[PDB]
RNA sequence: GCAAAAACA
């Protein structure tokens, strides 16, 4: 560790990039997620009171609890309506502009959005197969389902898909076509049931998790709330999307003050929330803008929905009689979750209060910002998800004090409990962290969380080479990389592109071009590569008949569009197999 | 719209109702907090104790050696090898019988005779864990007792290694050659030319090292086993590793055997035997492998063969281990430009002092060097990714950021129940580099005047 | 990650899913180009970079068009 | 044997 900190000629927040895990193989989740499920799931249950009591807790539909319950020396899940009120008509006073923006969504184009494009989501559980099948299939099914019960067509409008999924669920009886009939107690578990799966390709921390994914006939709602989320969060400069770090820290505080920094992250940041605040934060807003009441039942009805979730308990609990091992059901044998034994539904069970990833990661960051919003509170602060930095600007420590011990007592009013041991505060600013970004000084330091891949995608060789340039150029231009970087991760794309396609050695694409008197001309035929650092949105065939390494005869060869093989700036060539 | 039965039915779980409207005032209360805390002394990362952790990668390292054998292609070599060379046991594990080494010179003189894919003996039925689930599973239910409980999984935790800074020290011995090949760019513009000397002098600054010859070595392995590896078959494969010097020669590092490896999923286990060539033999460091002594020419050499298992996302990854060069060349490169920074003459030929603490003191240390530190210790990080690794290395960049800014000397503030040690040290269980990481940051003064 | 199979599927026997044509022999100097949509061997895309059929100069220049226009600047631009 | 939360073999 020592070698990574120097101290001449460097500092050691730029090589702070070597605090990173790269070019090693990342974590895989085997086996059940039984575990990391329940423990999810049950988290929020013991963070509800100070004295820890699951089963007391078990019975609480809405997360409403009193300032005395709250704990300040550990994690508190729940909130306060009175504070989320206040703190939502603050947020209300402040932020016109992104308000009105969102009412001209509303009252415009927020019903022009259509159902199609929802086929461009995640992969589904279909309710009729009991199997995970892709989002456009699922489209379809649904569709097919809903003009075969709704006996109406159902309009191109996602409006017109919202009240059809609100009749159809009044219909009491339902068949698919087989022949798979359905009820109204089965179309609600169905609605209720979440599907949880193990989070791949996760680096950052030891422990694996579970994220959820939800039934496409709730995923328009899910997802017209996330676009509301979205537009009013591109207008706010406290948001954590936009430079807003940089552009925050371009500010120049006079001498007689003092300026500090706090960078924190987030402990059970979707074990300490309960959606009852989202719906009074949401109805609030809506409310004080103007929005109708079949509006208010349209933003109200997620939150219906997912109080009542059913996410499934992965495949059982792990038991071993000697050697052998087996996957036991939750409540089968007794073990250390015997308490939500009582709220297994099936293979599913009920959790009123909690949270899950893969579902809302803007409509928290709102409630973040409706939480940073106060009086005492004159500093200026930026979320996303689970990270969050603050700058305090101010004149004396105990000033720095009092406004970092509100800010942390008004987290916890709705439930973010932020990491005690994750959060670093500086009294004196100037090096800060956010996300992958650090900050020294002036200057900012981009750090990707993963390397470029400098592999082919494998779709085809010009395609994989254009797509490779474009991020190695993404990379240069965000500050990730630098001159000697990128042209050395390029070196290593073209000899991966070069091996990929037997462009390299002995082969018999090789012996091809020799018996068949045919010297390479391009990259992936075996040529010298033709692309330099500056030459980064430049396409294959460009620069090489300009420098005169191709003929106008084998140009016509390849690019004639009668040949029998046929963002990505890539011409159209006779190689695009 | 609304249903009659939908109101109700989303009434059962919430207290309020569908379109919430509270009675209570809104307000913010004021609620007694804990006190803010300052801190003194940095954290002192405690120490596991108990046996050293043994070395475990789908290579070597810093112990792999290689032979000369005559200009020629890979079946040339491999059959000059096997036929002027005889087999002698030395240490014998439990992990790694004997027996297998027949599995070896079954495939060394098949891939003599033009088939890299053999068929299946005896010996290799304790090679590669053909029917082993069966073997347990049968042998479980057999000697079955008692009751079903919990399974209750445990990680032993296990001390610093021994060898870990004969590592660290060995992988930067001096080569005579270069071992690194990488195809010249264009050039055409006068930034792209100062970067590609940049490139240049990166490659020369840290080719002629083992580093850089174990980092081909690995490559070369996990790229002709993830050749062989889509192809299910049921027959054992042989994928020899051998390079070549720029002399003409033929360098043979070792060889791997591919199972049946009927993979099914993406994440599936293809069985490996890896036989490689050591320079040093070390008990408690290789206690899984079998050591067998090697005679070619009179030459002595030691053959290591290991019985290993690893899925194909691994085997893909470290077939593309050559993006570690990345890392540290981005600090030469910042130098370099700190330089130009200082002056706005860029010289390529710099080599500023960098001052470290080593073995607990002050001291300055040429960049070149530095630079092959770097390079070293992320090959071994790489090598060595685990969970443990990544949750470590992600807690303890907080602690770095904090050690930083007491030497740019400004006051770092923690909450009450604020003990960033403890998630820490929860990720410091067994791995030899995480606990050396700990150990260098321990070495170092942990109070800054 | 498609980009793990590349390596299989370049080395696939017959890699490429080839439009029925005519123009392009089944056996080529003792090499067997496509299968008799019918499937076609990696070597075949080469076989037409050099006894392929041509096109119109004009086309040529429309189908390379919107991707000139930067090397032209990039080439008649002073650093 | 490989992993790391019972997976592959």
């Amino acid at each position: 560790m020592n070698l990574f900190t120097p101290l001449s000629e460097i500092n050691p927040t730029t090589t702070q990039e070597l605090l990173y895990a790269y070019t090693g193989p990342a974590p895989v989740a085997y086996g059940t997620r039984t575990r990391a499920v329940l423990e999810n799931i049950i988290r929020p249950y013991q963070y509800f009171y100070k004295e820890p009591n699951v089963q007391r807790a078990l019975d609480i539909k809405t997360g409403c609890k009193e300032p005395e319950d709250i704990n300040v020396e550990g994690p508190s899940s729940g909130f306060h309506t009175a504070s989320v009120l206040k703190l939502a008509d603050n947020f209300f006073r402040k932020y016109r502009p992104a308000m009105e923006k969102l009412k001209y969504w509303i009252l415009v184009k927020l019903p022009k959005l259509k159902y199609a494009e929802l086929s461009k989501g995640r992969q589904t559980y279909s309710f009729i197969h009991k199997r995970n099948l892709p989002a456009p299939i699922a489209l379809e099914e649904t569709v097919e389902f809903l003009e075969q019960n709704l006996r109406r067509k159902i309009g191109p409008t996602l409006l017109s898909y919202c009240q059809a999924i609100a009749d159809v669920m009044e219909l009491d009886e339902t068949t698919y076509e087989y022949t798979i009939k359905f009820s109204r107690e089965e179309l609600w578990d169905q609605m209720r049931t979440l599907n949880t799966m193990w989070k791949h390709l996760e680096r950052g921390r030891l422990n694996r998790r579970t994220i959820a994914t939800p039934s496409m006939l709730i995923r328009g709602f899910v997802k017209i709330v996330e676009d509301a989320a979205k537009e009013i969060l591109e207008n706010v400069p406290t948001s954590g999307v936009p430079e807003k770090l940089a552009k925050l820290a371009s500010k120049q505080t006079f001498h007689t003050a003092v300026t500090g920094e706090l960078s924190g992250d987030q402990e059970k940041f979707n074990e300490c929330l309960d959606p009852d605040a989202m719906r009074l934060m949401w109805t609030v807003f809506l409310r004080k803008l103007g929005c109708p009441d079949w509006i208010m039942e349209l933003f109200n009805i997620p939150f219906m929905v997912f109080k009542s979730k059913l996410a499934d308990m992965g495949e059982g609990l792990v038991y071993t009689k000697g050697k052998l091992t087996d996957r036991k059901p939750l409540g089968e044998m007794p073990s250390e979750f015997d308490d939500l034994v009582r709220n297994v539904v099936g293979n599913s069970i009920s959790c009123r209060l909690g949270m899950f990833m893969g579902m809302y990661n803007l409509t928290s960051t709102l409630l973040a910002l409706i939480s940073i919003e106060r009086e005492e509170l004159t500093g200026s602060h930026v979320e996303s998800s689970d990270d969050f930095i603050h700058f305090f600007n101010c004149k004396t420590h105990e000033e720095m004090f009092k406004q970092a011990e509100t800010l942390r007592l008004t987290l916890k009013l709705v439930g973010i409990n932020m990491s005690p041991s994750k959060c670093i505060l500086i009294s004196p600013a100037g090096i800060g962290e956010f996300n992958s970004k650090f900050h020294h000084r002036d200057f900012v330091g981009n750090v990707a969380t993963e390397l470029p891949a400098l592999v082919p995608n494998g779709t085809n060789p010009m395609t994989d080479l254009a797509m490779g340039l474009n991020v190695i150029k993404h990379s240069v231009n965000t500050g990730q990389m630098n001159l000697c970087t990128g042209a050395l991760a390029m070196r290593i794309f073209n000899h991966a592109y070069k091996y990929a396609y037997m462009a390299l050695g002995v082969t018999r694409r090789t012996r091809f071009m020799e018996e068949n008197a045919i010297t390479p001309l391009l990259t992936n035929q075996g040529a010298s590569p033709v692309h330099s650092f500056s030459t980064m949105h430049l396409d294959e065939v460009a620069l090489r008949r300009h420098l005169g390494l191709l003929d106008e005869e084998t140009l016509r060869r390849i690019l004639n569009p009668n040949n029998p093989v046929t963002e990505d700036y890539s011409v159209p060539s006779c190689f695009k197999y | 719209s609304v249903g009659t039965t939908f109101r109700t039915l989303l009434k059962r779980d919430t207290d309020w109702d569908v379109i919430p409207t509270p009675r209570v005032e809104p307000n913010v209360p004021r609620i007694e907090g804990r006190r803010w805390t300052q801190m003194k002394k940095l954290p002192l990362l405690k120490e596991k104790e108990g046996p050293p952790s043994p070395w475990r990668a789908l290579l070597l390292g810093a112990d792999s050696e290689y032979i000369v054998c005559p200009p020629g292609t890979d079946q040339e070599a491999i059959s000059w090898i096997h036929s002027q060379s005889e087999i002698e046991c030395i240490r014998e594990s439990k992990s790694t019988p004997a027996s297998v080494i027949t599995c070896l010179t079954s495939s060394l003189q098949s891939f003599a005779e033009g088939n890299p894919v053999r068929s299946r003996i005896h010996e290799d039925i304790i090679a590669f864990g053909i029917n082993k689930k069966q073997e347990k599973k049968q042998s479980a239910s057999s000697s079955a007792s008692g009751e079903w409980k919990r399974a209750e999984y445990q990680v032993e935790e296990m001390s610093l290694p021994p060898w870990v800074e004969e590592e660290m020290v060995l992988l930067r011995s001096d080569q005579e050659d270069n071992w690194i090949e990488l195809e010249k760019n264009a050039i055409y513009t006068e930034v792209d030319g100062v970067a590609e000397g940049l490139v240049d002098k990166y490659i020369e600054i840290v080719g002629r090292t083992k580093v850089a010859s174990v980092i081909e070595k690995w490559q070369i392995a996990a790229t002709r086993t993830f050749s062989q590896l889509h192809t299910d078959r049921s027959r054992i494969t042989a994928c020899p590793i051998i390079t070549r010097d720029p002399s003409g020669n033929c360098q043979f590092w070792g060889m791997v055997l591919l199972g049946p490896h009927h993979v099914k999923r993406d994440t599936d286990n293809a069985p490996l035997l890896i036989a490689e060539i050591m320079g040093e033999d070390t008990e408690e460091k290789y206690p899984k492998h079998s050591v067998f002594s090697l005679k070619v020419e009179e030459k002595q050499f030691l053959l290591s063969l290991k019985i290993t298992s690893f899925s194909r996302n691994k085997l893909y990854t470290f077939s593309n281990i050559r993006r570690v060069l990345i890392q540290p060349a981005s600090i030469y490169s910042q130098v370099v430009l700190s330089r130009a920074a200082e002056n706005n003459s860029l010289n390529l030929e710099v080599n500023p002092e960098i001052q470290l603490y080593l073995e607990g003191a002050q001291r300055g240390m040429t960049l070149y060097q530095w630079v092959r530190m770097i390079l070293c210790l992320e090959f071994l990080m790489a090598i060595y990714n685990n969970p443990q690794m990544e949750g470590f290395l992600a807690n303890m960049r907080r602690l770095h950021m904090s050690r930083h800014a007491m030497m740019e000397r400004r006051q770092v503030f923690l909450p009450f129940g604020s003990r960033p040690e403890d998630k820490v040290n929860e990720c410091i269980i067994n791995n030899p580099i995480v606990a050396y990481l700990a150990k260098g940051w321990n070495s170092m003064p942990n109070v800054y005047y | 990650a498609p980009q793990m199979r590349l390596v299989y599927s370049v080395r696939k026997p017959w890699p490429i899913s080839m439009t029925p044509s005519k123009e392009i022999p089944l056996v080529f100097n003792g090499t067997k180009l496509k299968d008799t949509r019918t499937r076609a061997n990696i070597v075949v895309p080469d076989y037409w970079s050099k006894y392929g059929s041509q096109t119109s100069l004009e086309v040529v220049n429309a189908i390379l068009y919107a991707e000139d226009l930067k090397v032209q600047r990039f080439f008649s631009t002073e650093w």
